[PDB]
RNA sequence: UGAAAUAGAACCUGAAACCGUGUGCGUACAAGCAGUAGGAGCCUCAAUUUAUUGGGGUGACUGCGUACCUUUUGUAUAAU
RNA sequence: GGCUCAAACUAGGAGCCGAAGCUGCGGAUUUGAAACUUGUUUUCAAGUGGUAGGGGAGCGUUGUGUAAGCCUGUGAAGGU
């Protein structure tokens, strides 16, 4: 039955870390956690330190065997942006979105 | 056994205990309507045919209830012109319900 | 002018006008007001005579829906309001003067 | 005495976002693309109540057609034979009856070619 | 005599003004029945 | 703890654009203002003495169909 | 596409298709004419494409009186 874990605020853009969260949603915890260990991408530290936090909460405050559980859905959604200036050119600006993200992830048999 | 009827304009063919929907009738709830103008009656092997009608044969139909139809948007508009139009219809319909086919 | 003739003649005609010979209040009291009020079975009135004595006015401006005013100085859009009226038979007579 | 224009903004909106479900893209979602859309389906719905009946005269007139050749008679043929049989049967009862019961309308057929 | 609640002008007694470019139903969408671009079309147009 | 914690401090409510995840149907031989009038199949709820109807979701296939506003003699206009 | 005693042309003849035209059925409405007569009722006749524009009839929102009323924690406004 499904034990959430959130790490809202991640500074890194939502659509990068979909490419991680998608290759580890429906896997068994051991093999999520090779992949994200094993991945060479950003998003991965972010979605393995939740995995993590999720299988303890689910090991502590639920009292659930670890070696049957699941990554029974993952999604990651945008948080807040940071709006910066890019100076350009001639004297003209640009807005730069540093984007954050929410990452939830819940794990069950 | 099926026989083909007229009513509101339009024709129907219809077997007996058939629901069938009809233009508004000014007929009361429950009443017995017959009409003797109806244009063929097959009993199966032997068909009969009305030139154009089949004497001496009649059907018997109830009137179950009065509804209004199913509401119908019905939009006008002329581009660039500065013209929008909008209504709503229902048309008036009555249940029928044939008792009986004589033929 | 005609529009006060025409609200006090349909107050009459719907019998929201009290005729009173006087009201008088004794002692400035507004429990004394209300026992008036009790036996003419008007719990809310618009009360219009001769004069206002200030006693009267002490006990009549606390209650909810009781209002005295004098006879020359009176409003249309207050004896409509107002659901029922005692007025005085020589105030009357000032207002078909005036009217 | 101020005016907000929230409230009938977002239920005026609503409507006609609510008559655009289904569509695709900005159509079912944004309104100013929504509206034309529902206007455009209004109109749609408008000129197609004409053209239906066209359409299923057209279809009734086509199955009367291959009933009357199937038992060897052409469609300008079998009306004509209806019409000097004074036999009032519209076009939809006819291409019913040509669909689901042959030999009916293979008697109807007879009464056309003996008129004819 | 009769309530506050229930007193009325009368038929023909009030007529309700109107409001210029208040959409097309209202019959004066678009120009408030000013017509098309001229002179007297614009905002501070006279008839001298 | 609080009545309430998707009232947890970016904190009353919490719309839309926009971006995710899940379930149902459709889609890799077919050309266009993307809808509309029909319409098979499928899925889902209710009845019904039990695959037949009613409500809802999708829409194979067929017909028709060149946005809105403005300005113009005249616009799908490749005029705004 | 394809068509040659044509599916071309000429002169006839008979059928059918064919529009929002007309007719059939149901409903709404403007004006006018008759009568229980300010929609109180039923009918009849002629109408009811529309830009600029003119005339008529209403919807919704904020506020004031009605209102010390009525509704409302047995759930107002707002959102869906």
């Amino acid at each position: 039955m499904e034990v959430t874990a959130k790490l809202r605020g991640a500074a890194i853009s939502a659509q990068k870390v979909r490419l991680v969260a998608d290759e580890v949603r429906g896997k068994s915890i051991e093999r999520a956690l090779d992949i994200l260990t094993y991945s060479n991408k950003k998003g991965a530290v972010f979605v393995k330190k939740c995995l993590n936090s999720a299988i303890a909460n689910a090991e502590h405050n639920h009292g659930l065997d670890i070696d049957g559980l699941k990554v029974a859905t993952i999604y990651v959604d945008e948080g807040i942006t940071l709006k910066r200036i890019l100076p350009r050119a001639k004297g003209r600006a640009d807005r730069i979105s540093k984007r954050t993200c929410h990452i939830t992830i819940k794990v069950g048999e | 056994m099926y026989a083909v009827i007229k009513t509101g304009g339009k024709q129907h063919r219809v077997v007996v205990d058939e629901l069938l929907k009809v233009e508004l009738l000014k007929a009361e709830q429950g009443e017995t309507i017959t009409f003797n103008d109806v244009l063929m009656v097959v009993d199966g092997e032997t068909v009969k045919i009305g030139q154009p009608v089949v004497d001496g044969a009649s059907v018997e139909v109830e009137v179950i209830e009065h509804g209004r139809g199913e509401k119908i948007r019905i939009v006008k508009h002329n581009r660039r012109k500065h013209y929008h139009k909008e209504q709503g219809h229902r048309q008036w319909y009555t249940l029928l319900k044939i008792k009986a086919i004589n033929a | 002018r005609g529009a006060m003739q025409c609200i006090l003649a349909e107050l009459i005609r719907q019998e929201r006008l009290i005729l009173v010979e006087e009201l008088t209040i004794s002692a400035p009291k507004t429990k004394e007001l209300i026992a008036k009020l009790s036996e003419l079975n008007a719990p809310r009135a618009l009360i219009i005579t001769k004069e206002v004595d200030e006693n009267l006015y002490l006990a009549a401006r606390n209650i909810p829906h009781v209002n005295v005013l004098d006879t020359s100085e009176v409003d249309p859009v207050s004896l409509i309001a107002f659901d029922k009226v005692i007025m005085s038979v020589e105030a009357a007579k000032q207002f078909e003067e005036a009217l | 005495a101020r005016v907000k224009r929230g409230v009938q903004a977002n239920r005026r909106h609503k409507k006609i976002l609510k008559r655009a479900k289904g569509y695709y893209g900005a159509r079912s979602r944004v309104y100013r693309v929504a509206v034309q859309a529902v206007t455009k389906a209004g109109q749609y719905a408008y000129r197609d109540r004409r053209n239906k009946k066209r359409t299923f005269r057209r279809l009734w007139i086509a199955r009367i057609n291959a009933g009357a050749r199937l038992n060897g008679l052409s469609y300008s043929r079998f009306i004509n034979g209806m019409k000097k049989a004074n036999i009032t049967i519209d076009r939809r009862v006819l291409a019913d009856i040509a669909m689901h019961d042959a030999a009916t309308f293979g008697a109807l057929v007879e009464k056309a070619k003996a008129e004819l | 005599g009769l309530r506050l609640n229930e007193l009325s002008p009368g038929v023909g007694a009030k007529k309700t003004a109107q409001r210029r470019g208040r959409g097309i139903g209202s019959g004066l969408g678009k120009t408030g029945g000013r017509g098309v671009k001229g002179q007297k079309s614009r905002s501070g147009s006279s008839i001298r």
